[PDB]
């Protein structure tokens, strides 16, 4: 039920662990060095 | 010296200790353990140091 201007999709497979680490305004050795969302980020995470 | 240890005592008597006159860096806490829960709250982990 939603319109959105752009949609970006970024895909990465990673640990499980990980997963819980990727969230807005987190850190660690992936979320800090490799992967860090926005403060203010408008969307979401899947992970199967 | 406190993540080196092997015999950390049991949640019935706990073993507490004193850090003081020393430099606190603690990327030494970050890579010497799988974290698995880092819920601090009187200060956010990232801007610690
Ligand atoms: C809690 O764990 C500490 C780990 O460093 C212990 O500190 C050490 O204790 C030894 C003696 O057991 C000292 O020789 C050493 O200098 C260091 O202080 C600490 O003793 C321990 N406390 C309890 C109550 O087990
Ligand atoms: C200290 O940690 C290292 C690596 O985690 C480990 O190999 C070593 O056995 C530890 N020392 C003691 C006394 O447990």
């Amino acid at each position: 039920d939603l319109c959105f201007t752009n949609v970006y999709a970024d895909s990465f497979v990673i640990k499980g662990n990980e997963v819980s680490q990727i969230a807005p305004g987190q850190t660690g050795n992936i979320a800090d060095y490799n992967y860090k969302l926005p403060d203010d980020f408008t969307g979401c995470v899947i992970a199967w | 010296e406190v993540f080196n240890a092997t015999r950390f005592a049991s949640v019935y008597a706990w073993n507490r200790t004193r850090i003081s006159n020393c430099v606190a860096d603690y990327s030494v806490l970050y890579n010497f353990a799988p974290f698995f829960a880092f819920k601090c709250y009187g200060v956010s982990p990232t801007k610690l140091n």
